[PDB]
């Protein structure tokens, strides 16, 4: 970790790799600067060479968050309503820093900030949900964008941000300048910058301070080497809960929360219209709604997704005719028995849905969420806190 | 700079023959970030006076041997902006003598083969063409010949740069006595053509048609 | 690295050997002069026995910049445009240092200031290419030299400098009195 | 001075510290079934395991005056 | 106001998993502090003792309870 | 040269020899009064 320079994908068990359209956080702890009341000197970070702009926050810690330009832009036409799923916010130019931002962001590819547009100008005022195909950002953004904006805060994949040093005396706020410094509600903070990256290439953070730099070298490549799935037994008796664990680095979006995923996985759903697919924050940590359910499935060759972004389940393996596995609500997410009727049971998987997602989370295609063990562990599961398994073994089961 | 990523470009081409030309050395025409970060001054007559032995001068010769064919190009990459001057389709990106800086045409324009590098650390003393998506300034050529090389000289040590292949070869490799229904086991090629980079991982993949070969069973 | 003192030409790999119009960094790192709201005083750093100026940044820390005078004379004189290639910006006399930087550099050959001369007077005004040769610096600078000055910031051989420490009731700019930080 | 608060998790959450006069940092915590349930018990107020009132994470900014967000 | 103002001391909620451990963590420049804590049944370490054995007739009966549960 | 106390004199090659109208300084170095303000 060395001394006082942290950054998110700094993990030895994953061997530093970053892959995906993740946002990586930069974080600076030294004693040196760590006052709020004075006037000190923004610390002096790069990735690849070029500056990366680090905020001041309550905690007396410097933050920046940064991601691959092309990523950001392919993942955020995935989010068609605004603060749901892979929303990034607003895509403006590096140009717009000064005008939105209040400081200079020329050194990077371009930013992203958490405004909508009123005004739909073809030039002054920038893209809302991005290209599915990327390339260079060029719509630049001004002062009178950020007044127009009728919901701030639309960045959902940064969601836990410290709060901005207040403008006291010398200080101004953030200590190096935000226009308007409420945090995860606000039209500024958080922002990401965006720098193109290079496949199979690798990235360097660096931080230049008295008496030595700090490196950090990440590699930006698909990692389907470190995924995996595991179970709790090998055999299961009648009434068990299946505990399944899943370590995926590219599931890890937010590096300062929690992240959630819900999955349509019923294999023979023959109906033409059902699809196998994955949807990003369709509940919260704390199983609350969290937003609205939107497709992933036609995207996931263009986020880096080479075999391990999609979960599939078979309740009866054998076609015996009593199915095996059934799902159950539990602690991390809302689900709900639509085919009500006393003609069926709680053995069928087919008969439990979610109430506010019937077209593609509806009854049938058995939906399974997933929950972060720990805001940047990456690594999932469908226990809650109370132990209940969102998969479990039918009372009949053979 | 003790505290900043020191760059320098060279002009290096040793067979521009024009009167006018001399090879040369020029400090921050860029930034580390591949920014324009000033214009281009020269210092061939004053690096006696600043203590250089043998030691502030980069020269290159593309084709060594004379056969027609140049073994070395040059490319853009992260810290440089480098720019193909003679956009006639009569020409391709094998003539490195076609590349040039827009901004600095005088001493550094078509032909006089501009090379970039970079310090490795604010304050380290080791310099690369190398940028940090491992794409090099120099690049060999796709229509090279075996045998014929190129030559790149610092501190008046020159080193050839030799283009040669390399035989390959396959061995699958049972894991026990017999390979049985249901067991993986590895199949290895070992082949130094498709290691095109010393700096990346490659894969042999179908869709990109710049790998040349694949096993089929 | 000693303890306190760090030295950018200190590397084993090269034998602590330093050569041509380089700048070279001195920090001095100590937890008893570390505080930037209370007036301690400048550590006592020397070059050859004479006294080498720190200024305090931000991070707690003293810098102090030097390098040889023919040389940098010699390189400031590629630099034909400002702020481009090897540029010290303005060649100034010891004596200019209370009168442009606001304190006393006069343990010192010349200094080097990052200004531009709007009025190139052959006394007050000091030179701003260098000279080819080198030799003795003697043109001096004065206050109204830096209010004259069009373009701040013309060295390019260091971008990428600390912030000087604020004035703050008994402290001043850099600790040490700098006239702009 | 205004020095920055130290930054304090529990099982990766964040845990907001405040100052006190002996300048150490301070933070109370408790599961949150347990404290439900044990204040249930508590039917005259400031007597027996009272835990006062519970509020949302949201509350924070509006009761205490700074964030817990990353709060139960 | 602390134990008698409407804000000092207020308690944290976080939903802990019963039989599984709980990390609290410091960052801080040049490492971090780690502590783990265990949440489970408690009545494993729960005893009474007895100054003595025998007991004469005007004596005071000594009982000792050790119960991690009663430090609230 | 003790830890806190330095004179000009104190030199091991000429043994602590001062001689004709030369100056000496004296100078304190100490982390108790290096305070200024």
């Amino acid at each position: 970790a060395n001394a006082n320079l942290f950054v998110s994908a700094e993990n030895s068990q994953f061997d530093n790799y970053m892959s995906g359209p993740q946002v990586i956080e930069v974080v600076v702890i030294d004693s040196d600067i760590n006052d709020t009341d004075e006037a000190k000197g923004e610390p002096d970070v790069t990735v690849n060479g070029k500056v990366l702009r680090m905020v001041q926050a309550v905690d007396g810690n410097w933050y920046g968050y940064f991601a691959d330009r092309d990523q950001a832009q392919i993942a955020d036409s995935t989010a068609t309503t605004a603060d749901s799923g892979l929303d990034f916010g607003v895509f403006c130019a590096s140009s717009s820093g000064t005008a939105a931002l209040g400081f200079s962001t020329t050194e990077t590819d371009g930013i992203a900030i958490p405004i909508t547009i009123a005004n739909a100008t073809a030039t002054g005022n920038g893209t809302q949900t991005g290209s599915s195909s990327g390339g260079a950002i060029t719509t630049t953004c001004a002062a009178n964008t950020l007044d127009a904006s009728t919901a701030n805060g639309t960045i959902n994949v940064v969601r836990e941000a410290k709060d901005p040093v207040a403008a006291s005396g010398s200080v101004s706020v953030g200590q190096i300048g935000l226009k308007n410094g409420t945090a995860n509600s606000g039209p500024n903070w958080p922002f990401i910058q965006l720098y193109e990256l290079n496949p199979t290439g690798n990235v360097v953070v660096q931080y230049n301070k008295g008496g030595g730099v700090q490196s950090t070298t990440l590699t930006f490549d698909t990692v389907d080497q470190f995924a995996e799935l595991s179970l709790d037994r090998t055999v299961f008796p009648r009434v068990s809960q299946v505990h399944a664990t899943i370590t995926d680095l590219w599931l890890n979006i937010d590096p300062t929360d929690e992240d959630s995923w819900t999955f349509a996985t019923n294999t023979k759903n023959t109906t033409s219209s059902f699809n196998v697919d994955t949807f990003y924050q369709v509940f919260d940590e704390n199983g609350a709604s969290g937003g609205s359910a939107l497709t992933l499935r036609t995207t996931l060759s263009s986020l880096m997704c080479e075999d391990n972004c999609v979960l599939t389940l078979d309740v009866d393996a054998q076609s015996s005719g009593t199915p095996v596995v059934t799902i159950q609500d539990n602690g991390d997410s809302i689900l709900t028995q639509l085919n009500a009727s006393s003609n069926t049971n709680a053995n069928n998987a087919s008969a439990f849905g979610i109430s506010t997602e019937t077209a593609k989370l509806g009854t049938g295609s058995i939906p399974v969420t997933i929950t972060e063990q720990g805001p940047n562990s990456g690594v999932f599961g469908t226990y809650d806190e109370s132990d209940k398994s969102v998969l479990k073994i039918t009372d009949n089961a053979k | 700079d003790p505290t900043d990523e020191d760059s320098w470009t060279f002009a290096t081409n040793t067979k521009n023959t024009t009167s006018s030309f001399n090879v040369d050395t020029f400090y921050q025409v860029f930034d580390e970030n591949g920014a324009s970060g000033g214009s281009a001054l020269t210092l061939r007559t004053t690096l006696s006076s600043l203590m250089c032995e043998d030691n502030c001068v980069l020269t290159l010769d593309v084709d060594a041997q004379s056969s027609g064919t140049p073994v070395v190009t040059i490319q853009d990459n992260g810290d440089s902006i480098l720019t193909q001057l003679n956009a006639s389709s009569n020409t391709n990106a094998n003539n490195a003598s076609a590349f040039g800086i827009s901004t600095e045409t005088a001493k550094l324009g078509t032909g006089s083969i501009p090379v970039t590098i970079t310090e490795q650390g604010p304050n380290s003393g080791v310099f690369g063409t190398y940028d940090e998506s491992d794409k090099s300034v120099l690049k060999i050529t796709d229509n090279a010949k075996r045998g014929t090389s190129a030559s790149l000289d610092y501190n008046e040590t020159p080193q050839t740069i030799l283009v040669g292949f390399s035989f390959a070869s396959i061995d699958i490799q049972p894991v026990t006595d017999e390979w049985t229904s249901g067991q993986e086991i590895p199949v290895v090629i070992v082949d130094a053509d498709q290691n095109k980079n010393s700096r990346a991982d490659e894969d042999l993949d179908l869709n990109n048609p710049d790998v040349t070969l694949i096993p089929a069973l």
